[PDB]
């Protein structure tokens, strides 16, 4: 089971603060340390700090301006990272990771995408992408879904609740007018569709929404 | 015979506390329990490999406690000096 | 603090070939180096610990070596799933530090793009908006150009493109091109066409559809 | 004797921007590095001790980091009053030595 | 209170020697070391030597020609540095500093400016700088004082006994014919002057003189 | 029980004198009281970290005095070996 659970996203207005959480399960030892790592888009991994739940002491990277304050709740096995007075420079994915006191990060959380912006949250609109009536199909057929007008990142797109993974491409989102847009592609044998259903599932953490859109041939 | 119990208590308590003290100190190498237990032994046994040691103030304290508790606790050598003095 | 240098930042290899990533520490750190793999949009995953120790669950293909200041992560016979960023991390001295990362790139055989064009949905039109989407899927090399034409005339406004990273499934690349227009603008035009120009062909690959 | 290299000799930054002064020791000196600020016609003033320890009375804006041979003095959001010469000094080995200094220009 | 007190200046003829003093106050421990640092104009800090008052032992920088001899008087809590056979190369500001035996200079003296020259001491002449009758004043007015014909350096210029610090510029002195000259600038709201008095205080350590010059509008 | 008094007298006298001896010696690291006290402990306890030591002639003397006075004074281990031999 997932050893470290982190929320998908957090939108923060410039100057405000946010408290990220990391719920741990599995074996827990008095020697465990919970680490936090920051990663800006297209960049590497940056160590932020660590905390030992059994004692409550925290240490921080001295090379960077201190934005975080780490705490831990033993009864709920949850570690927290309070980030305060954020700016766009603080926008990034923040991972939590567990170290058994022996130097390596045995496991990592899925990461929390933090976006520092004044813009407002907006759920995505999911539209179907089915071939036109004049399109000639091969032994395979390509379908998809358009996800536009959402903010902030990210959105997770799966096909048939995840049962369909092969032949799937989800393109990086593009930012225009304070809103993101992306499409996801799926290819299945031409014979299996529409006989066998194909649906895309779009989850938008920031708005706590998840919608499904069945892809059917045009009228 | 029973002193050897206090030794393992210290070596384990020292090993643990030492790591706590030292993390945070840029350049400290006494920061993983395993090797911290290796340090603790070297310390009580008082052997001298100088491959691992503390740099923080608190760390040196855990150090002093391990030296006292352990160099003393290693008053186990004698018991092994007695049994090996009898059945031989 | 210990600086971990990973150079080159990008490594290009052919399928099934052995590859070696480099990690150099600013000072001797014994064997206190660990390697992580991070695929596009994924979280880091431990591959090797203490320079050469295997992790259960990781393919035998992965191995590590070195001690002191120079370390190597090797992959015997690289395959598509190995496409990702690789990072080293040291735990010899506080604070733990990470290398800047090396991306693995695979040079496969050329492949022409599979082009698909999609008319805007009725659900979208109902909202006063119209997006025409075109997929240029699974091609290689990644260098490619897309051109839009409405009623035979090249169109540039309202077009936004997006390119994926190399795919860990087949080492190819894909691109999406989206032409967004208002329902009105969309209603006063007949045919929409997307054309792809790729190294694999002297002639463009075109897909079209008429609003009627 | 330990040579302390401070380069560049002059650092130009815009107001409110973060700045970092560099100090490299010819050999490893642990964290035995201290930083001083000296304004025009003024006497040196201790800013940071043992590489990263705060001194009471000094603005939180000032911080230090590093160990071994490479050290950094950082100022978050520079302001006019920070205009001065900055020197590092080591106390790991005898005799104590000073770096050649870096001037902050805004 | 000032922990280390040093005289402002010392004029020494080439070949002669001088004994600098450093009177310390505040807490004193058997582990205190008093250091001396030399700084030539426009250059960096150079360590000269150290002495431990509680024992009386002194150590010196081996990399430089030994010009100093350090001593200390416990009863008067004063440390001394005897500089002998000086040349112009010895002209510089000499600071004394206190170290609690833990490696850093907790506090520094104001420094003693030593000038090695054959020239004679000369107090400065202080002249007023008030706007001409045709000068148009803004919401602010600029006044000043001319300090010329003094030797050796330095002179300390303050406004209204120090109560006026904002809007003050004291220009570096220029050397001409064995004499220095400099001016100091002060800007106050045009409405406050002459209603509110503005006076510059010029102290010349070398001559043990300090004079005041009130700045009043021209006749 | 009272020996432990002489130990702190030495460790403090050694720490102090050591710094005095070593300053002046280019390359000497035994030059700040705090760490000099850490040295003194390592010396009496006789532990072996080899991270700090003297280079001057006099320094080595303070060293020898600390070894004698302290390795002996550390004839405190035994008292701790007695109390821990009784109430256990």
């Amino acid at each position: 089971q997932v050893q470290l659970q982190q929320p998908g996203a957090e939108l923060v207005k410039p100057g405000a603060s946010v408290k990220l959480s990391c719920k741990a399960s599995g074996y827990t030892f008095t020697s465990d340390w919970i680490h936090w790592v920051k990663q800006r888009p297209g960049h590497g991994l940056e160590w932020i700090g660590e905390i030992i739940p059994s004692y409550g002491r925290a240490n921080y990277n001295e090379k960077i301006q201190k934005k975080a304050t780490l705490t831990a709740d033993k009864s709920s096995s949850t570690a927290f990272m309070q980030l305060s007075s954020l700016t766009s420079e603080d926008s990034a994915v923040y991972y939590c990771a567990r170290e058994r006191g022996d130097g390596y990060f045995a496991v990592w959380g899925a990461g929390t995408t933090v976006t520092v912006s004044s813009a407002k949250t907006t759920p995505p609109s999911v539209y179907p992408l089915a071939p036109g009536s004049a399109a000639q199909t091969n032994s395979m057929v390509t379908l998809g879904c358009l996800v536009k007008g959402y903010f902030p990142e990210p959105v997770t797109v799966t096909w048939n609740s995840g049962s369909l993974s092969s032949g799937v491409h989800t393109f990086p989102a593009v930012l225009q007018s304070d809103l993101y847009t992306l499409s996801s592609s799926v290819t299945v044998p031409s014979s299996s569709w529409p006989s066998e259903t194909v649906t895309c599932n779009v989850a938008h953490p920031a708005s706590s929404t998840k919608v499904d859109k069945k892809i059917v041939p045009r009228d | 015979g029973a002193a050897t119990v206090l030794l393992v208590i210290v070596l384990l308590a020292g090993s643990y506390l030492a790591v706590l003290a030292e993390r945070g100190a840029p350049g400290a190498q006494l920061i993983t329990y395993p090797r911290a237990l290796w340090w603790s032994v070297e310390t009580a046994t008082t052997v001298g490999y100088g491959d691992l040691y503390p740099v923080t103030l608190w760390g040196r304290c855990v150090a002093v406690v391990v030296m006292v508790a352990g160099i003393t606790s290693f008053g186990l050598v004698t018991a092994a000096l007695a049994t090996w003095f009898v059945g031989q | 603090d210990i600086l971990l240098t990973q150079s080159p930042a990008i490594l290009s290899v052919s399928p099934g070939e052995r590859v070696s990533f480099s990690c150099r520490a600013s000072q001797s750190i014994g064997t206190d180096i660990h390697w992580y793999q991070q695929r596009t949009n994924g979280s880091p995953r431990l591959l090797i610990k203490y320079a050469s120790e295997s992790i259960s669950g990781i393919p035998s293909r992965f191995s590590g070596s070195g001690s002191g200041t120079d370390f190597t992560l090797s992959i015997n016979s690289v395959e598509s799933e190995d496409i990702a960023n690789y990072y080293c991390q040291q735990s010899n001295r506080w604070p733990f530090t990470f290398g800047s990362g090396t991306k693995l790139e695979i040079k496969r055989a050329d492949a022409a793009p599979t082009v698909s064009i999609f008319p805007p949905s009725s659900e979208q039109l109902t909202s006063g908006g119209a997006s025409v989407v075109c997929f240029l899927n699974n091609f290689y090399p990644k260098d490619i150009n897309v051109k839009w034409k409405i009623d035979g005339s090249e169109r540039q406004n309202g077009v936004l493109n997006s390119w994926t990273d190399q795919d860990s499934k087949d080492s190819t690349y894909s691109m999406s091109s989206t032409l967004t227009l208002t329902k009105d603008e969309y209603e006063r035009h007949n045919s929409y066409t997307c054309e792809a120009t790729h190294k694999t062909s002297t002639s463009p690959i075109v897909k079209s559809f008429n609003r009627n």
